[PDB]
């Protein structure tokens, strides 16, 4: 198999870079259109991390930063598959993730809300999926916080996440949310993904299945990544 | 098939969850950073530093950056460079800042990058891709790194010629300048406005 | 107004004792049927409590019991009516709850879960409702937490509450749960409930208008009790 | 018109969750507890005290019971009391206990109630209105206690007759004891089975 | 009762500054996003107006501007109630009404439309709302205009209102137009208003049974303001 | 719960049907208009003037502004002030004006604020609220005046120092001027642009 | 993989022991409710059978017993695949099989119907899951047959199965069903099953493409175990 | 995910289809039994033997049993055994049985298992588990054998310990006796009624 480029991005399956209920984003935003480009080396190799270099609490944010005690908060397990848009496994894939805690506040002094800090979390997290493109972690859910686009403006519980692949093209920033939370209807920021099928691909599943009795609940959540297509007659990559 | 998972911002503490380290959140033992020069590193050092502006010409200090380029030979340290040569071993060829809280200035100590292969049999100017990440930027924005001091080269880039007005090729090269030795090449990014630098979809 | 005796209970809008799905009530659960009766002095009344024995942070489980700092966890409103069938306002009704904290996990040596006890948390209050049946109070939301039905059970967030109001015919304990909690479908406890609707009743809704900017969200949940009905002709009672 | 709110279980913390006093929860100045008498209540001071026992025959140690009664003359301390008499202003005619965690013994003190008027006035044994909640019990079981030595009261009270089956009256009744010069009643109570004790919807 | 902030505008309840259908909005409207500031006495509070100032004829714009007689057009009554969002009657408000006569003209120089001016009529009125928040005027209906937007623009006819109530924060300027006119599904200015229910907000209602027989007919408008919430434990406004 | 009534823009006769007295249209015996000052009214006079500029700098003639500010002691001449302070009662607070139709200045006659608590004790700067409406604007447009004679409250202004780019703050502040005696302070609003006053959501 | 333990038994997906409308449910059922263990060594491991010990006809029930002719009856084959909830094969399950010959009679003194025996039909067989979790095995088709429950009770022509697998936790015995026999909509312990998709999960498929010309027809049968978790943090289980 | 295939009962022959050697039908030539003691197994032979009884207190004589268990030093002969141990070889742990047709006995040959581990590093004590399946049984119902001989271990079992009712533990215990040499087990199961053993969902 001889690989191409990845496919185009679709446009339209994610935010404008311009979206006014989003105040932060009228300021922050080009006024250009983004130019397109044909692939090349530069865009569709990416670095490798290995595997050595992690400790082995990196995924478990229940215990990482853990000094007396355990964190307060709901015990939760997140886990699912990242996969590419033709349906291929995403492999050695970094992911990482960071979070406010159970009171919805971050670890910083840029966080003023009077929302609880827990001195055993810290909120910060990376794997690298596995060879079937699956990832599991463990934390504490995320509770929602306010914050200042309209006064009262609140965001849902979110747990951010980034991914680094196969290629710089796959690159990507996101959040997931939990199903049921009554504020993912509205948030702003949710809102600025136009079709009502996207925003739904944010939001993790109960996993009711894969709960451990007695200790955490389990989410799942899957991650699709651009794919690469094959090439079989000319390749023009170089 | 499935559509892509859609992007969303960085948000507030991006520059914070991916870089806890500077945070004072010591959680990890191996840190990633803005360094990609290792002591057997090939090639010679450079800095790149600037500053990211918003619309209205105020410096971001809440932006993640992070940049992916080629060794000193022009290979990528992917499993995806198909080019047979082998690449400098010392080498990660990716990095990660943020922008210092007061001044907003970011930076990376890295090495100057060789040519890579462009599309068919062409060769495309050294360049280092860098990305952007921030409270109300949606998605990532993609952009590239040139050198004033490569002007041949630039000249026959096929990226920088893909761009029509040619008045916009110049927001993507950076200056080169040596402070007591050290050659500094200063990239500065506009986000919106006179000026704007140009954004890849890439 | 002379009134009469309370409109009889409506066997059907409440769970059965028996009740085969949650097994404790198997072995505690009468096996005749309730008598009933017609009502004397005796259901009609009820003790009052006077405002003054209250202390000022008695509605407020957020302080109530902080030593050191505030306790972990999502700051709440949760404020409502309680009325009684005929729509009439509940005066002076004596409103106690009790909880668990963000982990799930109560205060007390029983509770073994692994979910973290948070050292500033208590969740203990009441209130008395005023002329108008309105009641509010703050606290931290409850963590879901598992239990011993099935071996993997998993009660939704919930409040305990109980009332005691004008007659004791009214006495009345209960749990009110959180809109949207996925949980509440599986659970064996509210399903005891026979109806829909009423498994409804007990489901505290999101009151987005009432939520204080960078601070706390807000539920909103109404409750009724039995009414009394007035006489016009023969007066039985006595 | 509107439904009742139903009802749930207590669960497994109701006796710790509304007597935290007990559970070394200190978050009351002033604690609900099961003892009625104050120093001029008027009446008999009384000891009232057993145990809850499941179908299996064994004792609830997760039981939490109200008593509601009325003071030595028969009249209840509450303001839908229509009798036109004055009440003891020392008794609240209410309490709240638990069972003893090791010994499963619950108990208050409280005095012996006076008569009370029936419907269509007939007049009421002496009685005691009780409630049980705990894990288990969906909804709060409603019971009476009526006393041994108050036989020929008993015998002409409406509730009481209207029990069809006899026998089962005198699961409603009380055990008169003398436990070195303090009267106490006996009252078990038996959720399910044989002897099982009567349950009243009110 | 201790008032706290009002709520907060929704925004996605009310036309966005840019609206390019309504051209004028273009050159009028800022680049910038709003900044919500948190409330403090100053946006809580207003100005009051006593009642003695008002004439006797100050809601009458039938016989208010009368000269030698009385002037052309439909007699009709407009009505209603203010209330706040939360439904409290808003008492002794300020409400200020302007409008063209019958046939689309305003009594103002810079109105050169064909449309006939009326000596008799004036088209300016006031009234404070009662303790029930009710309102009464009685007027011409006006007639609908044509304008500059597009070369044929036509506005339905409306009654252009203001509001200054009891805190600064609930200051409204709108405009209501009357039931089943068809120039309503047309006019870009009300379709600078997002939803189709908000825009039905402004629609007063024929209400029949209190046209007055042989003299006027009557509409029926209400319009809601924002409300103030009541603070229960900390009060920050101060 | 309600959905507050959507907002309109007054249109172009905006400035006519809330001033008529002004447009010649003699209906009202008592004429509301921009003098906020009685003959005993307390504090310094001042006289507050300027322009509204559109997008493309042309002064509008069609607006109409109002202004809603304290007495000269802080304390706002309505029931909802909670302050326990008594308020200067020859003053109104509120006034109501248009542009010149030929020139396009607006203006008031007024006394200087003193200073209101801020939320959680804080004290805000003396300000003037301001509110905008004209063709065109579909919401009423919210903003403040700050005087450039209290840099030092200014700078300790909650709401100044909650607008991030610290460069918008100036647009908020008026320039004291001293015409034959009379104090005028000059603010200038631009709705559009560059140097773009700041409008609040309030 | 370390393995955890196997999913909870979903009670509702079941039979209850006491099910009034099949008799003798009523005095073998226990009147307690079932007590749900952690599981231990003891409930995820379970004997292994070797092939060697399976004779070449054991799971050809048409032959296995034929002493001077062929059965009498419809020639069925019956194949599918067994795996567990998560969808993973079952390899090398033992499946054990029973049924009545083509009068509906079993190989018994106990059974008395007159439906008559067939000498060359014994109706019992077994096999091992293949690594793929399929199975296969062939057979006369078993005719429905009464019995008393009520008096004219029916029951549908059934297949009766066993299986042991990976763990005793999995440990299951069923019946299974033809599809369009009219029976299954009347039987009694079929209903004792509470859903109509599990009711269905019951029924054997025609498989047509799988018939074998001028020799058998064909059934399709899927059946799913309890599956076991993975586990990723602390394993309990010892 | 799919959903278990739902149970139905054994019904009454499944005594007879699942050891149909016993019931004269010749179709296997190895045949399953209740047999688990072959020459060479290790361990101390015992028969465990006992009844099983409806709610009328009559033995069921078309039940079907079948019991797994350890080996004499606590090991599976199972794949699933992770304790690093190895397990006898003369072993399979499994065994199937049925009641006799006129007694209403049924039997095993077995040895008496070692100590398995618990959960979370705890030890417990021996036992066989044991499943019945009959006509009248929709699922097969689980419990298991302790040994009244080894009540220090007992005393101590996890499982055992989560009953929580003390009086339904001694239900699982069987009684060791001493037949001319043999020591038997005698274990009755009661699935309805006084003394009703106690079945797990496992
Ligand atoms: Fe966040
Ligand atoms: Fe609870
Ligand atoms: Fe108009
Ligand atoms: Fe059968
Ligand atoms: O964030
Ligand atoms: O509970
Ligand atoms: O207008
Ligand atoms: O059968």
């Amino acid at each position: 198999i001889i690989w191409g480029a990845y496919a185009q991005r679709n446009t339209e399956d994610h935010p404008p870079a311009y979206a006014p209920g989003y105040k932060t984003s009228v300021l922050r935003s080009p006024k250009n259109a983004l130019i397109s480009i044909a692939e090349t080396l530069s865009e569709v190799t990416a670095p490798h991390f290995s595997a050595d270099k992690f400790g082995p609490k990196d995924n478990d944010l229940i215990l990482n930063y853990a000094k007396d005690g355990l964190p307060i908060g709901e015990r939760v397990i997140v886990h699912g598959y990242v996969r590419d848009q033709f349906g291929r496994p995403v492999k050695n894939a970094l992911v990482e993730v960071w979070q406010a805690n159970a009171s919805g506040r971050y670890r910083h002094p840029n966080d003023q809300y009077i929302g609880a800090m827990d001195p055993n979390f810290g909120g910060c997290g990376r794997m690298l999926t596995d060879d079937n493109g699956y990832y599991v972690f463990r934390t504490i859910k995320p509770g929602p916080y306010p914050w200042r686009n309209r006064i009262n403006e609140w965001r849902p519980a979110h747990i951010h996440f980034s991914l680094i692949a196969d290629g710089w093209a796959q690159r990507l920033i996101s959040q997931f949310y939990f199903e049921g939370d009554t504020l993912i209807d509205s948030c702003p920021i949710l809102k600025t993904i136009p079709s009502e099928q996207q925003r739904r691909a944010l939001i993790a599943l109960e996993d009711k299945s894969n709960f451990i009795e007695a200790d955490s609940r389990c989410y799942r959540f899957d991650i699709t990544l651009r794919g690469r297509r094959a090439t079989y007659f000319e390749n023009d990559l170089t | 098939e499935l559509k892509e998972t859609p992007s969303q911002t960085g948000g507030p503490y991006v520059h914070i969850g991916l870089l806890p380290k500077q945070a004072n959140i010591e959680v990890f033992e191996h840190n990633l950073d803005n360094n990609l020069v290792q002591d057997n590193t090939q090639g010679q050092r450079i800095r790149l530093e600037g500053q990211v502006f918003d619309g209205l010409g105020l410096p971001l200090r809440d932006v993640l950056i992070e940049i992916w380029q080629a060794d000193t030979n022009g290979v990528y340290p992917s499993q995806a460079d198909t080019q047979g040569k082998q690449v400098d071993p010392n080498f990660l060829g990716w990095g990660r800042t943020g922008a210092d809280f007061g001044t907003g200035f970011w930076s990376f100590n890295t090495i100057k990058p060789g040519a890579v292969p462009g599309r068919k049999g062409s060769t495309q100017a050294p360049h280092i891709s860098l990305i952007i990440f921030a409270r109300g930027i949606n998605i990532g924005l993609h952009t590239r790194v040139y050198f004033d001091d490569e002007a041949e080269a630039n000249a026959k880039d096929p990226v920088l010629n893909s761009i029509e007005w040619a008045t916009r090729r110049q927001t993507l090269v950076a200056k080169r300048e040596e402070r007591d030795g050290e050659v500094v090449y200063r990239f500065d990014i506009r986000i919106q406005g006179e000026n704007e630098t140009v954004f890849f979809d890439i």
